[PDB]
């Protein structure tokens, strides 16, 4: 219980060395997969960089609240969103079943996209229930984007 | 080299020549094999009748965007 | 009264059961709209998962939340 | 902060990727930071080598900073 | 009916024939003529010379994306 709740920088220092040393044996063992694991060592050690914001006391404060950010509010926010977008995601995907959405990966995906602005609500496709589709994005789109996007922001506020 | 069909694409490989094959988007993709374009043939809805609720239209013909559509020639 | 003001997860779990008879009466008259009533039956049922949100104190704290947003805020910027 | 994470993810995309608009640090740097200002390139019609890898990194990316930093900038804008 | 050269668009009147027509984006704008088109004459940057600060390649090149570029033989 102590490492599930306390000592969180140990924890991602130690995992960046796992990465690396996996890293190391995938490239003598003859692999091309080395890199695969080399980027996310790589892209871990520039975020540790905010471990040194302490012994400043304005970027330390400003990064315990990212911190209390990260656990209390996104933690909360993430399990209903998931919730929401695996439960469109297995009814369009029955719906249309040919062409970005014959599979929950690339519709999981393609509704993503949505949350952050850059959606395609285009509809010029052939499809056997359009018009179903339709009032189905549309209240997807309401209820993810309108109702729970901003919602975070106001909680956001108040923690 | 290239990954052959059947083959796991995309972790470090590229599938082999493109007109013939593709690496689908599934998290563990294996490449596949083009298909033909089958044309549309009965099943679809006929020109002034009900499409999108259930049914298509065939290739003469274009499916408007409105509640009740129905498809009509497009000139 | 209360078949509106309150008891709204009742309503919920009763309407997700009629769009699946209507789904299997549709499939027994040979229509393909049976589709369409099935899904939404579908997309009803995995939303009512915030039904067993009560039994653990924060996630039920944020459900009512969302209720109270839904009812209060959001049904006047939409008219 | 921004420009810590922005640093870090370019230089894993550019190390991922060397070829075909990810082949400097420069545009690289570019194209992610059209995703903080909501015009992002999210297509994928791509044929790279590591794609499932490259995804897996965008979405980290994403999540990082347009949901958590940005409406914190807000918070704290609200609260200033 | 359509509007000639010179004469007010967009306010509830289109210009004549797209080959010799294109209304601006000026708030009053006139019918105007597409002009010819010359490729890049002379004054443009050499390959391996600075581009972009003030210079532009010729046609035969390209700029990359960068923050001193130089132009390239593209392809
Ligand atoms: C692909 C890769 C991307 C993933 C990047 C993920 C974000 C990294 C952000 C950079 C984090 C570095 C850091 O600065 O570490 C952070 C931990 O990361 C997190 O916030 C959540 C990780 C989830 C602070 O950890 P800290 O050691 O200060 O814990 C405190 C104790 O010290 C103290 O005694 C008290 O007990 C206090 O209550 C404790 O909390
Ligand atoms: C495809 C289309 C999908 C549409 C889905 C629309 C969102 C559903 C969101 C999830 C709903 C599940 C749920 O859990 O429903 C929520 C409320 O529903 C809503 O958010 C708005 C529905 C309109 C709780 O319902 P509850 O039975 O607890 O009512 C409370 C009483 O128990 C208690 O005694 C008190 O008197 C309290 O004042 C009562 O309220
Ligand atoms: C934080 C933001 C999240 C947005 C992106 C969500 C993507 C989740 C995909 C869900 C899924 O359901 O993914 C399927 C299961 O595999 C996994 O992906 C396991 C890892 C998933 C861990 C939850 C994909 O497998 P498949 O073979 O392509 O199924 C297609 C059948 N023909
Ligand atoms: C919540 C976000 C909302 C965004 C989407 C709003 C779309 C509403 C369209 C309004 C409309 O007024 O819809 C017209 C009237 O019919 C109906 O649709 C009734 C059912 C609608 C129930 C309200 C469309 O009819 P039409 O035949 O296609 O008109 C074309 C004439 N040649
Ligand atoms: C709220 C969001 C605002 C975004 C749009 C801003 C448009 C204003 C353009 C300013 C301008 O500079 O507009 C000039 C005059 O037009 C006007 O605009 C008059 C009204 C100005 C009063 C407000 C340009 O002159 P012009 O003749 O139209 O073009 C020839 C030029 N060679
Ligand atoms: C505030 C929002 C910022 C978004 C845009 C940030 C773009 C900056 C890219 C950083 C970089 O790292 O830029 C590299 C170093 O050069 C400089 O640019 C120095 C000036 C930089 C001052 C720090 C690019 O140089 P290059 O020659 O093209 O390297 C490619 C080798 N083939």
């Amino acid at each position: 219980k102590s490492l599930f709740v306390d000592s969180y920088s140990e924890i991602l220092f130690f995992v960046q060395s796992l990465f690396m040393l996996v890293s190391v044996v995938l490239y003598f063992s003859q692999r091309k997969e080395y890199v695969a694991s080399m980027v996310f060592s790589l892209a871990m050690g520039w975020t540790n960089m905010l471990y040194y914001t302490r012994g400043f006391q304005q970027m330390g404060i400003y990064a315990v609240m990212i911190e209390k950010m990260i656990l209390r509010d996104l933690c909360r926010f993430m399990f209903v969103y998931l919730v929401f977008l695996f439960g469109f995601s297995t009814a369009v995907v029955t719906l249309i079943e040919d062409g970005k959405y014959n599979s929950l990966y690339s519709t999981c995906l393609e509704l993503f996209k949505f949350t952050i602005g850059m959606g395609d609500l285009e509809f010029t496709e052939n499809y056997d229930f359009k018009a179903v589709f339709i009032i189905l994005l549309l209240a997807y789109v309401i209820l993810t984007y309108i109702l729970l996007l901003n919602m975070l922001i106001a909680l956001m506020g108040e923690t | 080299d290239c990954a052959k069909e059947g083959e796991v694409c995309s972790w470090g490989k590229k599938c082999c020549d493109l007109d013939n094959f593709y690496c689908p988007m599934e998290f563990i993709p294996h490449c596949k094999k083009y298909k033909p374009y089958v044309p549309v043939t009965t099943n679809c809805a006929k020109e002034g009748e009900v499409c999108g609720w259930g049914s298509k239209c065939c290739h003469g013909l274009d499916c408007p965007l409105a509640f009740i559509p129905y498809c009509e020639k497009y000139r």
